[PDB]
C-alpha cells in the first residue's frame, strides 16, 4: 500500500525558518517528480514546488510567490522529500501536502502558522444544563487548531464542534454531544481537547 | 502553468439526484506516453484531499459505484448519479500531464432535504471560568434545514448584543442539517448584576421564536 | 496503480 506521511511544520515568527518532511512508503517514488501544494484556510489547493527524478537532473521549480525564499530537495535513497522554508511570511500559513506528479496518493498535510503572536493555550469550561446535550467551551488559544473529542473517540455520533471564531487575536470554539439521558445517568462524560501549539491536552468531566 | 477551469462553484440537490462538474483545460491533458493525468479529488471539512477518480475514469479503490469521470482532451466531467448524504465536501479536479500540478477552483457540493426545526438548549457558565473572572453563555441551536436561522439573547428582557460570538457548522454528513453555537462573553461583574438569560431563534420552520432561558 | 510509479511520470 502506497503512503506519504509529513512531519515538522508548527507555528512560526515572520522572517523564521521551518523545514518540513515527507516519507514515502509502499513503492518507490524514484521515478516520479514529486511536489509541494499548499492550501491557505478556506481556500483552494496550489502547487509551492516541484522537483524532477535523477534523469532530468534533479531539477527544481517554484512557484513565483515561494522563489529564492523556499527549497525542495529529495533523498531517494531514504524515500525522502524535504521542503526548507526561509524567510516566511505570514501569507505562507497554510496546509502543506506532498504528493507525486501522478497526484494519487497524498499525506495527511502539515500545518505551517506564520505569526509575531505567541502561543496561548485554551481554557476548557464543561456545558452542563429523552436526549441530553452536554458540551465543552474552549475559549481563548492561538493559533488554530485544536482537536475535540468526546470520552477519546468512543462517543462519535450526535458530536457538534463548531468551527472557531477569532476575536482580539485570540480563537474560541465550542463543541457539543447528543447522549441518550441514561448514558449521562451512569458513564462518565468527559471531552478532551489537544492545542498542538501549546503542547496541551486537556480533559473536562462534565458534571451534573 | 496549465488552467483548469473548474464549474459551477456550487451544486445543490437532494438525496438520489444526479450532479455533474466541468473541469476544462487550457491545455490537452493527452501525454506523449498516452495516459491522461486528469484526476478528482474530494476534500471533506478539516480532511485532506482524497482520490476518487484517477486517470480520468479510473475508479480509485473504496470509491461507490456511483462515482463516475469522463472527458479526453481539453474537457472533463465527474458525475455523481445518484446523490447520497455523505457525497458532499469540496471536489477539485487535478492535472500532472504538464508540469507543474494545477488545479480546477473547487465545487462545494451541498444537500437539500426537508426543513427541520432546531433543537435549543442554553448554557450557564461553569463555575471554574467565574472563578477567573470572566462569564459565557452559550446556545446550542442543533439539527436545522434550511441553514438561514436568527439568534438573539435577551437580559432580563433587553437584547444584548455585544459579546455574542456565533458559528455555524458545515453541513452533516449523516443527516444533511446545521447547527449553531452562540456565545455571550461578559464580566462577572455584569453577569452577577442581572438575573434572566434568554436565548431567542427563529427559523423558518416556525412563525414562533424558541425560546430558552435560565435564571441566575 | 503502483504500475504508475513503476513507468514513472516526471514532465
Amino acid at each position: 500500500a502506497v503512503q506519504l506521511v509529513e512531519s515538522g511544520g508548527g507555528l512560526v515568527q515572520p522572517k523564521e525558518s521551518l523545514k518540513i518532511s515527507c516519507a514515502a512508503f509502499g513503492v518507490t517514488f524514484s521515478n516520479v517528480a514529486m511536489y509541494w501544494v499548499r492550501q491557505a484556510p478556506g481556500k483552494g489547493l496550489e502547487w509551492v514546488a516541484r522537483i524532477r527524478t535523477k534523469p532530468n537532473n534533479y531539477a527544481t521549480y517554484y512557484a513565483d510567490s515561494v522563489k529564492g525564499r523556499f527549497t525542495i530537495s529529495r533523498d531517494d535513497s531514504k524515500s525522502m522529500v524535504y521542503l526548507q522554508m526561509d524567510n516566511l511570511k505570514t501569507e505562507d500559513t497554510a496546509m502543506y501536502y506532498c504528493t507525486a506528479e501522478v497526484a494519487t496518493d497524498w499525506g495527511q498535510g502539515v500545518m505551517v502558522t506564520v505569526s509575531s503572536a505567541e502561543t496561548t493555550a485554551p481554557s476548557v469550561y464543561p456545558l452542563a444544563p429523552s436526549m441530553v446535550t452536554l458540551g465543552c467551551l474552549v475559549k481563548g488559544y492561538f493559533p488554530e487548531p485544536v482537536t475535540v473529542t468526546w470520552n477519546s473517540g468512543a462517543l462519535s455520533s450526535g458530536v457538534h464542534t463548531f468551527p472557531a471564531v477569532l476575536q482580539s487575536g485570540l480563537y474560541t470554539l465550542t463543541s457539543s454531544v447528543t447522549v441518550p439521558s441514561s448514558t449521562w445517568s451512569s458513564q462518565a462524560v468527559t471531552c478532551n481537547v489537544a492545542h498542538p501549539a501549546s503542547s496541551t491536552k486537556v480533559d473536562k468531566k462534565i458534571i451534573v | 502553468d496549465v488552467v483548469l477551469t473548474q464549474a459551477p462553484p456550487t451544486l445543490s440537490a437532494t438525496i438520489g439526484q444526479s450532479v455533474s462538474i466541468s473541469c476544462r483545460s487550457s491545455q490537452s491533458l493527452l501525454h506523449r506516453n498516452g495516459n491522461t493525468y486528469l484526476n478528482w479529488l474530494l476534500q471533506r471539512p478539516g480532511q485532506p484531499p482524497q482520490l476518487l477518480i484517477y486517470l480520468v475514469s479510473r475508479l480509485e479503490s473504496g470509491v461507490p459505484n456511483r462515482f463516475s469521470g469522463s472527458g479526453s482532451g481539453t474537457a472533463f466531467t465527474l458525475k455523481i448519479s445518484g446523490l447520497e448524504a455523505e457525497d458532499l465536501g469540496v471536489y477539485y479536479c487535478v492535472q500532472g500531464t504538464h508540469a507543474p500540478l494545477t488545479f480546477g477552483s473547487g465545487t462545494k457540493l451541498e444537500i437539500k432535504r426537508a426543513d427541520a426545526a432546531p433543537t435549543v438548549s442554553i448554557f450557564p457558565p461553569s463555575t471554574e471560568q467565574l472563578a477567573t473572572g470572566g462569564a459565557s453563555v452559550v446556545c446550542l441551536m442543533n439539527n436545522f434545514y434550511p441553514r438561514d436561522i436568527s439568534v438573539k439573547w435577551k437580559i432580563d428582557g433587553t437584547e444584548r448584543r455585544d459579546g455574542v460570538l456565533d458559528s455555524v457548522t458545515d453541513q452533516d454528513s449523516k443527516d444533511s442539517t446545521y447547527s449553531m453555537s452562540s456565545t455571550l462573553s461578559l464580566t462577572k461583574a455584569d453577569y452577577e448584576s442581572h438575573n434572566l438569560y434568554t436565548c431567542e431563534v427563529v427559523h423558518k420552520t416556525s412563525s414562533s421564536p424558541v425560546v430558552k432561558s435560565f435564571n441566575r | 496503480r503502483e504500475n504508475l510509479y513503476f513507468q514513472g511520470k516526471d514532465g
